[PDB]
């Protein structure tokens, strides 16, 4: 066609009771860059060539409801140097309530778990959000 | 009575020699350095004073002099060292070391120090690495032994 989609309607899968959240981020894929030049090339900038990969943490919101404790306990599943790790998934879905793009996370584990702020006059909602590490990630689209 | 002090960065270097005091090219460095003069003593011990030891003079030690500026790709001054280090034919030269300043009475540029260098011949000359990822100007150093200086007074 010839019009974008929006970023209103999305789903999370991540072991968890609900599937709904308000905010998403982190979904980026980068490499490194090596430079090199000889002595007697005609051309004085630097050369170019693909080093290393990087992956950055996954950031995720959510309002707080009763008897849902679900983001410490996972935390909370934590030993010496061992704890749980899940396969995360998060997709678009169009106006069928089907998925369109498709990220792919391998092996994610929290490593941090932040909870509200507290107002007397404040007219909001309690806000608690996440911090995801882990290895890959993967892009579908279609 | 003096309240300032004098500034280090407007100087000049002169060659009393074959025919190099007339050579522009001659007398502009980037740096200059080894100007310093140490004397050298031993130690004695008299049996009975034991508030003291005796210092006794030995010796006079002066440290070379280091000259550095951007490559000149002919000079005659590389002629002269060269043939001293291939050849094995020295023939020492007189210096003279001079820090200048601004004189008014309009203005004029006018030595305020100057210190003679006797008997100075090659001891070491360099250039800097070639480097094909930085930015930087190819430096020559020379470094030349020498008798004594004195204060032009």
């Amino acid at each position: 066609a010839e019009y974008p989609l929006p970023k209103f309607h999305f789903q999370v899968d991540w072991g968890g009771s609900r599937l709904g959240f308000t905010e998403v981020s982190g979904l980026d894929v980068e490499t490194e860059v090596i430079e090199y030049r000889e002595g007697n090339l005609p051309q004085y900038h630097k050369l170019k060539m693909p080093g290393m990969q990087k992956f950055s943490n996954i950031t995720m919101k959510r309002g707080t409801f009763q008897g849902d404790n679900d983001f410490y306990k996972w935390w909370n599943t934590v030993a010496l140097n061992t704890i749980e790790r899940r396969d995360l998934t998060i997709s678009l879905l169009n106006e069928k309530h089907e998925p369109v793009v498709v990220w792919k996370v391998n092996r994610a584990w929290p490593t941090k778990v932040q909870s509200t702020d507290l107002k007397g006059d404040g007219n909001e909602v309690a806000i608690e959000s996440i911090e995801v590490a882990h290895e890959g990630l993967t892009i579908q689209n279609g | 009575i003096r309240t300032y002090p004098p500034v280090s960065f407007f100087f000049e270097v002169v060659f009393q020699g074959e025919n190099l005091d007339k050579d522009v090219v001659e007398t502009r460095f980037q740096s200059v350095t080894g100007l310093s003069v140490d004397m050298q003593t031993e130690t004695l011990k008299e049996g009975g004073e034991n508030r003291f030891e005796h210092i006794l003079p030995v010796r006079t030690k002066y440290d070379p002099l280091v000259l550095k500026r951007g490559l000149v790709n002919d000079s005659q001054m590389v002629k002269w060292c060269m043939d001293a280090i291939l050849n094995f034919d020295i023939r020492p030269m007189n210096l003279l070391v001079r820090l200048l300043h601004i004189e008014r009475s309009s203005s004029t540029i006018a030595p305020l120090m100057t210190w003679k260098v006797i008997n100075a011949w090659p001891k070491k000359w360099s250039v800097s690495e070639f480097n094909a990822e930085q930015n930087s100007i190819a430096v020559e150093s020379l470094e030349l032994n020498y008798s004594y200086f004195e204060t032009l007074k």
